[PDB]
RNA sequence: UGCAAUAUGAUGUAAUUGGUUAACAUUUUAGGGUCAUGACCUAAUUAUAUACGUUCAAAUCGUAUUAUUGCUACCA
RNA sequence: UAGCCUUUAUAAAUAAUAAUUAUUAUAUAAUAUAUUAUAUAAAGAAUGGUACAGCAAUUAAUAUAUAUUAGGGAACUGUUUUAUUAAUAAUAUUAAAUCUCGAAAUAUUUAAUUAUAUAUAAUAAAGAGUCAGAUUAUGUGCGAUAAGGUAAAUAAUCUAAAGGGAAACAGCCCAGAUUAAGAUAUAAAGUUCCUAAUAAAUAAUAAGUGAAAUAAAUAUUAAAAU
RNA sequence: AAUAUUUAAAAUCAAAUAUAUAUAUAUUUGUUAAUAGAUAAUAUACGGAUCUUAAUAAUAAGAAUUAUUUA
RNA sequence: GAAAGAAUUAAAUUAAUAUAAUGGUAUAACUGUGCGAUAAUUGUAACACAAACGAGUGAAACAAGUACGUAAGUAUGGCAUAAUGAACAAAUAACACUGAUUGUAAAGGUUAUUGAUAACGAAUAAAAGUUACGCUAGGGAAGGGUAAUAUAGCGAAAGAGUAGAUAUUGUAAGCUAUGUUUGCCACCUUCGACUCAACAUUUCCUCUUGGUUGUAAAAGCUAAGAAGGGUU
């Protein structure tokens, strides 16, 4: 916002901050023929808390992302401290991998075909999950990526398993268009909208 | 303070006659240095001093310090001053903020003709 | 609630420093904002203590309390902390140890403000009378149609000040550095930045 | 009682040199902590952000166009020289030295070649 | 800066012309004990300091790594 | 030792001091939206961050039947709401030695010109004394916005300064003693007498207030304007 | 006349001045008094005397206080 | 109409900078990366800032060699301001400069480096107290100013006073007066008793008076005028 002038010690102030937030929003344009929500990226973190004392087990979890998701993934180191946590700063704990093109939709394909459709008590995702410009998040247990094809076929080769964090980027302007979008691509849904 | 500096809070009758004529001598000594440019300035564009004195275009001054020094806003002349300004100063530890001119150091050479707006 | 208990986090021991004068004529702190009267100093700057403004405080809030809807507005916080050293010691060793806190009041800033569904204009001004005998100033009543003071001796009503945009003032006597920066914009110096 | 006295000598800092001095080189024309005033033409800065000229002239300060915020000091070749030279204009250069005209100055130095 | 000596159980002590993780001892129990105490029997200890060559062969020799204490050179 | 003083001199010496022009804009005319001349206005070439002014960021303070999170009782009858409180958001109002988004005057300082030449700077050879300061005025640190207090900053005087004025008076207002005279101007200060010198105009005071060192909050009486 | 506020040249009004000049703009100046409160030690202490006016009536006095001025 | 690129604009120095605070930094001085390990080199250093001297700071330029970069060019340590110590006497090495009759040598000299005088311009390699038994040369290198404190008054009145703030009492804050207590500055280097007292009144008694649902009388409380006499 900028500064009313109305006094002389307006001319080199800097402008003010957005009304309710220290950031600035983008804006929302009506969806046209060039702007269609469509798929973007997905990333999948892995944050292996029990590698503070084994770190032996982290590289477990590239592989299991490099054999579920199928590309290349790029290791997670620690970042902050938190003492009541046992976290030491500076190890190395899991690992992330970005999908795009083909093997994203590999990806959401395979997961919404195998893995989903595999837990007793889903329900789907969660409405109110999601950033508020596009961006959808959920996350699988420990025991769901046992369902996964490259697991299944040798769980005497994984004697241990581990959840991730999985996020879907589009590029739906509000979330309310991705999970239009995404519930085509066989995602359900069953929470109440905000 | 034992040591007793006799300076009244006041000026005599006779102190500000002698103020009045102080001021007015510094007023006249600025007329005459406008005056003394303008028939300069005269005499090089031709004119003898005579037709410069009976000129009815004055040239202005265009020096900064001459130039504010003719503004009655900046240094009143003192037919226009106050009768406060003439004889009392602005002093910012004194009751009423204002104290006696005299007790100025130099009262008689210093100028102090303005103050301000409020005070 | 902290008005004359302020919470900085790291205590200073203030210098003396001088009570201002306001020799530009500003009216800031000097008008009713908050409430219907109000009280305001007319001698000349002084500081008022905590244990002052406190004391002050509880005579206004001995009439306000007896009221429907009565509210009592500080516009003063004790900013400045003063230290005192005992009587009983040497000149120099530093400074002393805090004591209490100051505010810089000038000649005519508003102290206090009360608001009421009933206040008669009578009360209000007992209680302000009865609040200015427990200070070290001289006060007097203040309404919204009263007159801004500005001097000991001169009254000012801010409606006739005039409103004045700046930015255009700026443009029509810019400076040197706002004319270096248009002028940068300029395609012959923008283009060949090599940045 | 403990007191606080330690405190440095202040540093003689500012300019040193005015708009319209006459400088040789080498000359300090302003010691700042920090670069408060950017190097121009004809003038350098050293280790302790120290601006000092690099060519004999006078020494202006000026704001570059190319650079808003940021106040520079230089060093005009001339007197009538007004420093934020033109962009596109020949840069105004001083050759400074001179021709050996004695015989024998002249042998020494073209029979005078690097190692 | 140079030099020398220690440093065994958790306890404080062994001891060595190499050929031993040895006992008193501390703790947990057991047994006789009307009941105890006091005896006798067990169970854990020693990184008998740090880490490597010669030795059937290394805590018994010195090096590399250490923790402590002392005597020396500089001392403007 | 430097700083402040003195003696003698050197020119390829004015380099010293002081001020003006510089800059922006408006109006008129000439020249090819620009240049020149003339007049006028503007705190007027370059550097700065004090007063003032302000609440920008930082540090603090206040209030909202405003909104959200969480806490708790009641209502509802476990729900939501309400009663609320702390935090944040929004609006409005404030201040500060170590805040300056705005910003003076003084100040630092530059080239040319002009004026000071019975005048300044610089330089060379030789001599000192001083290194306990005081008051007044201004802006501050300490003290308690106390001290004929203490510590610094700027200016003047005393120190080392006669004379006039403040009754008397080192430091305050004037004014600097070569020796005479005493005609004329006078500075500060005064003119009823002591005591050199006066007459007036318009209002107020009735208290000897006051008349050459103003004592406050408040109360009473009266006078103007709304 | 009674009652309640302030004692103000900021705003308004009046006047003066500089520019375009019968007008307008700009700048400058103009807004209460007395008393009580009232205070210690050799002796009243504006330096002292003393200073407020009065027609009948003098050649003739009528602040020597405060505020703004003149010659 | 669409996709990609070059990017531009606004905000940002609040993160980060080896280390305190301040100034600077996005054109980055911050971060990542390749080469590198080079300039964390060598002899002259004019000229400036600063400055009593000793010292300290920036650095153009000439010459020898090295690293990076296609090149232009950059590098004489760290974004800058702290990270320090004189001589004397000793110690180590290099130069080839003297070599006390000559030749060597010894010893000194030039160049480079070493060790702390922290009272940090460092009086020695090496030094604490007592004196009322004291001594010499010097300087002051109760009065006065202030009134925090103390005493007293004034303004307003929270609250007691059977009722009612103002008969009497009067929290805490405010405005003052005195210099009678405890302090502060340094212009200025004897408590008590006996005898005699003089002066002030902020009046203890005596004289006149106002108030006192708290003046029935008498005793009392508070206050005004009053310093003539008296006050073990
Ligand atoms: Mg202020
Ligand atoms: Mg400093
Ligand atoms: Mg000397
Ligand atoms: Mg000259
Ligand atoms: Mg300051
Ligand atoms: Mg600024
Ligand atoms: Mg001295
Ligand atoms: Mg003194
Ligand atoms: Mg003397
Ligand atoms: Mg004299
Ligand atoms: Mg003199
Ligand atoms: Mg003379
Ligand atoms: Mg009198
Ligand atoms: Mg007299
Ligand atoms: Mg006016
Ligand atoms: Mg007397
Ligand atoms: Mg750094
Ligand atoms: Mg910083
Ligand atoms: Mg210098
Ligand atoms: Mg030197
Ligand atoms: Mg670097
Ligand atoms: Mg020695
Ligand atoms: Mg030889
Ligand atoms: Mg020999
Ligand atoms: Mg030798
Ligand atoms: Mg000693
Ligand atoms: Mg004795
Ligand atoms: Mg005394
Ligand atoms: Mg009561
Ligand atoms: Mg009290
Ligand atoms: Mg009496
Ligand atoms: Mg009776
Ligand atoms: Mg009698």
């Amino acid at each position: 916002r900028a500064w009313s002038g109305d006094s002389p010690y307006h001319l080199n102030r800097p402008p003010k901050n957005p009304r309710g937030s220290k950031a600035q929003l983008p804006d929302i344009h009506p969806i046209k023929w060039s702007n269609i929500p469509g798929l973007e990226s997905v990333v999948i973190n892995c944050f292996v808390r029990e590698a503070r004392e084994n770190q032996l087990l982290a590289i477990t979890a590239a592989l299991q992302l490099q054999q579920i998701t199928g590309c290349k993934p790029h290791p997670i180191f620690s970042k902050n401290d938190v003492p009541t946590w046992k976290l030491r700063k500076g190890h190395q704990m899991g690992a992330k991998v970005e999908l795009k093109g083909k093997e994203m939709s590999q990806f959401l394909s395979t997961l919404t075909e195998i893995v989903l459709p595999r837990i007793r008590e889903y329900k789907g995702i969660s409405n109110q999950s999601g950033n508020r410009f596009g961006g959808i998040s959920f996350g699988l247990t420990a025991e769901d990526i046992k369902f996964f094809p490259e697991i299944d076929a040798n769980q005497d080769s994984w004697p241990k398993t581990f959840g991730m964090h999985i996020n879907i980027n589009t590029s739906a302007q509000l979330d309310y268009q991705a999970r239009t979008l995404l519930s085509g691509f066989q995602f359900p849904f069953f929470g109440e909208e905000k | 303070g034992g040591l007793l500096w006799k300076i009244p809070w006041r000026m005599s009758t006779h102190q500000k006659t002698r103020q009045r004529e102080r001021l007015r001598n510094v007023d006249q000594v600025i007329k005459q240095l406008t005056l003394g440019l303008h028939v300069q300035r005269c005499q090089d564009k031709g004119l003898t001093y005579q037709e410069a004195m009976e000129s009815k275009k004055k040239y202005k001054p265009r020096s900064k310090s001459l130039r504010l020094l003719n503004k009655p806003s900046v240094f009143p002349k003192e037919n226009q001053m106050s009768s406060k300004d003439k004889y009392w100063t602005f002093d910012k530890k004194a009751v009423g903020y204002r104290k006696g001119i005299h007790k100025v150091p130099k009262w008689t050479k210093i100028s102090i003709r303005k103050a301000p707006k409020f005070f | 609630k902290h008005e004359y208990a302020p919470r900085f986090k790291i205590v200073q021991k203030k210098q003396k420093g001088r009570v201002p004068v306001r020799t530009g004529g500003s009216i800031k702190g000097s008008t009713l904002q908050f409430g219907k009267y109000g009280l305001r100093l007319k001698s000349e700057g002084i500081r008022i203590s905590a244990q002052q403004l406190k004391e002050a405080d509880n005579a206004i809030m001995r009439y306000v309390r007896p009221l429907n809807n009565g509210h009592l507005w500080r516009r003063l916080c004790t900013n400045v902390a003063v230290c005192i050293k005992g009587n009983e010691t040497r000149m120099g060793k530093g400074k002393g140890g805090f004591d209490h806190w100051m505010v810089r009041v000038p000649t005519g800033k508003i102290l206090f403000e009360i608001n009421g569904d009933d206040l008669h204009e009578k009360v209000a001004r007992e209680a302000f009378r009865k609040a200015g005998t427990k200070l070290p100033g001289v006060y007097e009543f203040v309404s919204l149609d009263s007159l801004v003071r500005v001097g000991l001796h001169s009254f000012k009503n801010p409606k006739d000040d005039p409103v004045k945009n700046f930015y255009d003032e700026n443009a029509k006597k810019p400076s040197k550095k706002y004319l270096n920066i248009l002028k940068s914009q300029e395609p012959q110096y923008k283009l060949f930045r090599g940045r | 009682s403990r007191t606080s006295m330690k405190d440095s000598a202040g540093r003689r800092l500012g300019p040193k040199k005015y708009e319209g001095q006459d400088v040789s080189t080498g000359e300090i024309i302003m010691r700042q902590r920090g670069t408060k005033f950017y190097p121009g033409e004809n003038v350098g800065i050293g280790k302790d952000h120290s601006i000092f000229a690099l060519e004999p002239g006078v020494v202006r300060y000026y704001l570059d166009p190319f650079h808003p915020k940021r106040k520079f000091i230089g060093v005009a070749l001339r007197r009538d020289l007004k420093l934020p030279s033109p962009h596109f204009e020949p840069t105004v250069r001083r050759f400074g030295r001179f021709e050996l005209t004695n015989k024998r100055a002249a042998y020494k130095e073209e029979n005078s070649i690097s190692r």
